[PDB]
């Protein structure tokens, strides 16, 4: 049944490691929220409206790819209608932009200093991310090395 | 628990289903036969096996309650054998066929408070409850089970009763028509047990034709519906042509000799008497339901007739459940879990203070 | 007395079927009710 | 058609990743099978978020 697929939704989104009483309560949670909206423009236009904010935030080829896929999926209508409603709450070189050394009859524009400077920032975000890992690995363990003994272990409860 | 557990007793036409809410499958399934001498207090298999000094009697045989003493008896055996629970710590949701009358409801709460002694209660329409299990609360529902049939339009979370169409079709009519055709085609047969077995064969093994014309031509050229069945006792029943005429009677209803509309005519007249402004909103989720899913091939004929029914300017969007045999039980179990459903749930206090008739007002 | 009935059903009938302040006196409530179900079911 | 609905299932994955939806492959398969029945997806958007809240309520 359709109400059985809602149990499988509870099965994927909660893995097992009790664990036989939580799933019926989550099944109740799955049923109780579905019918409040039911008591109380095309589809691809919203895709364009979301590609616009991408282009506002830079990052050209991602918008060019998002528009590329809906153009060939119209060349399943109800499932992308779910993705526009689930947007923004989940988990998320190249030498042909500012390197003019490769190509065939490369475009003549004089030189560059104004995107070559945002070609170091492309690496600077990575350099700022891989130091935040080591800030969050020294912190989780200095939270263990410094404490009054046995307040992170339940061994005092034995 | 943190509040007392809800209970559901579903008094169905063919079998009775009791259990606790918090589960999708029922706790106990008994037959609805009540043995009365030709035991003397036992409702179920033992009454059915001792039916040689006990005469036949059913509390619900039409699909609704047509014997109140008998229903109080199966309700009493429900309380003692099927439950033996503390009744004042268990609010109970009953379920009957679509559109309970007011006086029937008054009799229902009247005996529910004495034979059972419920602390709070609920009484419910069937097809809406079954729709709530299919994942919507608007739509048009053709509920044809082992009891009575209705094509219920429902929009705004409760059914529109001006266009609700009651249709006399039941499992009673099915077993009687099976006896008629099985003795009519030519065979030595009058006994009740093979009537039940061949009824199970028609329920599961028999083919519901997608159309009349195509299956007519296929069987007329060389009968492709032919199938043999080999029981433990050594029953031999075969021909495709008898299996082709057995469920044929709902395609054109005058094939049997009954006068009430067929499936396409009832659903067309039901969707016609429901308003045009909500017609397309209702037609965006039309549902299949009822116990007749014991063989999943009546759904094919249904969705072909529904796409033939409505104009081509709005196409079919029919939800076909991959299960609807336990539809009424799961309807109750999904409904009673909600917190907002508790506000329509009536207590014993109001039932004493303003008469029994308020159970028609608060619960509806 | 109730463990002499359930075991009896389990052993010679060969049926493994379903049979269905202080410490605040838990026992008296459950023992009697369990008897009133179980002994009748046998 | 069985050729086509595997490829459309594969292209359907990328636009669920780049739209930053919570779905991975398994939940995408559950949701495509659930929408195939005929349910309105704007309703499904709320039950998925309520499950993901009450899952964190345990841990």
């Amino acid at each position: 049944s359709i109400t059985q697929l809602f149990d499988d939704l509870c099965e994927a989104l909660l893995p097992a490691a009790n664990r036989k009483r939580a799933k019926r309560s989550l099944k109740k949670v799955a049923y109780n929220a579905l019918f409040t909206n039911l008591f109380q423009l095309p589809a691809r236009n919203k895709i364009l409206m979301l590609s616009f904010d991408l282009r506002v935030g830079g990052l050209g080829p991602k918008a060019d790819r998002l528009e590329e896929l809906v153009e060939e999926l119209e060349a399943v209508g109800s499932v992308l209608d779910l993705l526009v409603q689930l947007a923004g709450s989940g988990p998320p070189r190249d030498y042909f932009l500012n390197n003019k050394h490769v190509g065939r009859n490369v475009p003549y524009s004089g030189y560059d200093c104004d995107d070559l400077s945002v070609f170091e920032m492309d690496v600077q975000s990575l350099i700022s991310r891989e130091e935040c890992l080591c800030h969050s690995m020294i912190q989780e363990t200095l939270q263990v090395m410094e404490a009054a003994p046995g307040t992170g272990l339940p061994t005092v409860g034995l | 628990d943190d509040d007392i557990a809800a209970l559901v007793v579903d008094n169905g036409s063919g079998m009775c289903k009791a259990g606790f809410a918090g589960d999708d499958a029922p706790r106990a399934v008994f037959p609805s036969i009540v043995g009365r001498p030709r035991k003397d207090s036992y409702v179920g298999d033992e009454a059915q096996s001792k039916r040689g000094i006990l005469t036949l009697k059913y509390p619900i045989e039409h699909g609704i309650v047509t014997n109140w003493d008998d229903m109080e008896k199966i309700w009493h055996h429900t309380f003692y054998n099927e439950l033996r629970v503390a009744p004042e710590e268990h609010p109970v949701l009953l379920t009957e066929a679509p559109l309970n009358p007011k006086a029937n409801r008054e009799k229902m709460t009247q005996i529910m408070f004495e034979t059972f002694n419920t602390p709070a209660m609920y009484v419910a329409i069937q097809a809406v409850l079954s729709l709530y299990a299919s994942g919507r609360t608007t739509g048009i529902v053709m509920d044809s089970g082992d009891g009575v049939t209705h094509t219920v339009p429902i929009y705004e979370g409760y059914a529109l009763p001006h266009a609700i169409l009651r249709l006399d079709l039941a499992g009673r009519d099915l077993t009687d028509y099976l006896m008629k055709i099985l003795t009519e085609r030519g065979y030595s047969f009058t006994t009740t047990a093979e009537r039940e077995i061949v009824r199970d064969i028609k329920e599961k093994l028999c083919y519901v034709a997608l159309d009349f014309e195509q299956e007519m031509a296929t069987a007329a050229s060389s009968s492709s519906l032919e199938k043999s069945y080999e029981l433990p006792d050594g029953q031999v029943i075969t021909i495709g042509n008898e299996r082709f005429r057995c469920p044929e009677a709902l395609f054109q209803p005058s094939f049997l000799g009954m006068e009430s509309c067929g499936i396409h005519e009832t659903t067309f007249n039901s969707i016609m008497k429901c308003d045009v402004d909500i017609r397309k909103d209702l037609y965006a989720n039309t549902v299949l339901s009822g116990g007749t899913t014991m063989y999943p091939g009546i759904a094919d004929r249904m969705q072909k007739e529904i796409t033939a029914l409505a104009p081509s300017t709005m196409k079919i969007k029919i939800i076909a459940p991959p299960e609807r045999k336990y539809s009424v039980w799961i309807g109750g179990s999904i409904l009673a879990s909600l917190s907002t459903f508790q506000q329509m749930w009536i207590s014993k206090q109001e039932y004493d203070e303003s008469g029994p008739s308020i159970v028609h007002r608060k619960c509806f | 007395l109730i463990g002499k009935s359930i075991n009896f059903l389990h052993q010679v009938c060969h049926d493994q079927t379903p049979t269905t302040t202080d410490l605040e006196n838990a026992f008296q409530g459950k023992i009697d009710a369990a008897y009133f179900e179980t002994s009748k079911y046998l | 058609n069985l050729n086509a609905v595997r490829e459309t299932m594969d292209v359907l994955l990328e636009i669920s990743r780049i739209l930053n939806t919570g779905l991975d492959m398994e939940t995408l398969s559950i949701c495509v099978r659930l929408c195939e029945q005929g349910i309105n997806p704007e309703a499904l958007s709320s039950v998925i978020k309520e499950l993901r809240k009450a899952t964190e309520a345990l841990k």
